[PDB]
């Protein structure tokens, strides 16, 4: 992994000497490369996973996240450079220095080899991520949504450190290999009852569960275009990813440890549906959108099937890719019409036409029409609760309707009815905007043709 | 006949032929603990580096 490392230390200068109108074209050339390069990863195996040294490796989980994260990099620059062109040029290029340090502290921590790295390397991964919500942000009270987010990350990630120092001095090593082949069994006893939950709480934060879920609907409203996608598309994911790899340590404790958290979002992602259905932010209807895609996350690993493992991972790229089209859409009608109030901008597709088929579309990959990826993460998710246990079918086939239920809603109100009277400043489209968006549907549509390589590491 | 010695005549050291055996323990002092083992050999590399967590090097 030190052949994708050292290009984007080597776009740090090249966003440090550039002139100051020509730093988004050669940083969006060059990043394109990068993730045109970024395709050598996919040399997997069904049985074995490609190591590149003592530090770095990639299974067939890690490397889709790579992809989409330095896919999705990007995107950002397209999505933010239109919004910052009244800023200084150094801001600016602070700006672009700050998603560069991010998408290389996401590109380290997601082939980290042993987990004391990557633990290190989730914590590190905080700084950006608040730098820009506090600082670029458009609210009043950013703040405390950072602050929010800060604490809620470091009072998670703190039991995780004593409990991964812990397992180093107790067994001997924190790499992932060596703790595939020196496994232990953990007892049903208080002790490990801690020790799960030191373990676990860190990343049902991130993820986050229903019950710690509040630095969302903050921490994605008043957050720039950028920072809400890189805090819904790849933070979310990257503590699914270091529950995934964790939950191997601490069987079979689970088994019988884990039925109030399952559960705790087996309800949770229900009524936080329903508050989707009374939002008049749609921001925040996207962040809880969001949340139920997390909590569904949280059921399929906790239940450690192989078929829910399968539609965490898909299920994770697909509402990744969809979450983040959906942040650009509100992003986009804010800066048309300066208000984040649903009600206020409607009938734009008597205006927009483009825009309205591209929300058409992206409404419709939220609520998991087939055969796109989100559909099959979702159905194996559902499959494989099904195996567990009957009733709980109910549990997610009412979701099947109020997801809709807010997702169609939120495709009538933006577009369709009679426009508003005293709104006369919708532009035609933008051009960029466009192609942000096709950006971001288009791959979403091809992997929909051949979704074998986004089906977890055990395919 | 006694002669009065001079002065610094009785302040030196002399010597005594005596029949009695030394004394091999005057203290009445018990055997000393013993040593701890030095070091020895030469100072070979560090195996596989630092070990701190992640550091080959």
């Amino acid at each position: 992994m030190l052949k994708y490392i050292i290009p984007t230390m080597m776009l740090m200068p090249l966003t440090w000497l550039s002139k100051n109108s020509m730093i988004w074209i050669n940083t969006t050339l060059h990043s394109l490369l990068i993730s045109l390069t970024s395709l050598l990863l996919l040399n997997q195996f069904g049985d074995n996973s490609l190591n590149f040294s003592l530090t770095f490796f990639s299974d067939s989980l890690s490397t889709p996240l790579l992809i989409l994260t330095m896919w999705l990099l990007p995107l950002m620059l397209m999505a933010s450079q239109h919004h910052l062109s009244k800023e200084n040029l150094a801001r600016k290029k602070l700006f672009i220095s700050m998603l560069i340090l991010l998408q290389l502290f996401l590109i380290m921590t997601f082939t980290a080899t042993e987990l004391i790295f990557f633990y290190i390397m989730f914590e590190a991964t905080l700084v950006p991520t608040l730098i820009i919500i506090t600082r670029w942000g458009n609210q009043t009270e950013r703040l405390n949504a950072g602050l929010y987010f800060l604490f809620y990350t470091l009072a998670g990630s703190l039991p995780l450190l004593v409990a991964l120092i812990y397992i180093q001095n107790t067994m001997g090593s924190l790499n992932f290999l060596i703790l595939q082949y020196w496994v232990q069994p953990m007892p049903n006893s208080w002790s490990n009852t801690f020790m799960w939950l030191a373990c676990m709480m860190a990343f049902m934060v991130k993820m986050p569960l229903y019950g710690l879920h509040l630095w969302l609907p903050k921490a994605h409203v008043e957050a720039p275009i950028a920072g809400s996608m890189v805090l819904a598309a790849i933070l979310l994911k990257l503590g699914g990813y270091g529950m995934m790899r964790i939950t191997l340590l601490l069987n079979p404790i689970t088994d019988f440890m884990a039925y109030p958290f399952i559960m705790l979002s087996l309800w949770g992602m229900i009524m936080t549906s329903s508050i989707c259905l009374r939002q008049t932010d749609l921001k925040s209807l996207i962040a809880y959108s969001s949340v139920s895609h997390m909590a569904l996350v949280i059921v399929a690993i906790l239940i450690q099937t192989p078929w829910s493992y399968m539609g965490a991972t898909a299920l994770m790229i697909a509402h990744g890719l969809t979450s983040s089209m959906l942040f650009c859409l509100a992003n986009s009608n804010y800066e048309r019409v300066h208000s984040r109030t649903m009600i206020l901008a409607r009938g734009l597709q008597t205006l927009l036409p483009l825009m309205a088929a591209w929300w058409l579309l992206a409404s419709l990959t939220n609520l998991a029409l087939p055969p796109s990826i989100n559909l099959i993460g979702e159905l194996f998710v559902v499959m494989s609760t099904f195996s567990w246990s009957n009733i709980t079918i109910i549990l997610m086939g009412l979701n099947m309707v109020i997801t809709a239920l807010y997702s169609l809603y939120m495709l009538i109100t933006t577009q369709r009815g009679k426009h508003t009277h005293h709104i006369n400043n919708i532009l035609p489209s933008f051009t960029r905007e466009n192609a942000l968006m096709s950006l971001h549907m288009l791959p979403l549509l091809l992997l929909s043709l051949n979704p074998k390589i986004i089906l977890g590491p055990l395919y | 006949g006694w002669v009065r010695p001079d002065l610094g005549e009785l302040s030196k050291v002399t010597k005594v032929k005596t029949d009695r055996p030394l004394p091999e323990n005057p203290y009445h002092s018990r055997a000393r603990p013993e040593p701890n083992p030095e070091v020895e050999g030469d100072l070979k590399p560090a195996r596989h580096g630092s070990r701190l967590f992640f550091w080959t090097m």
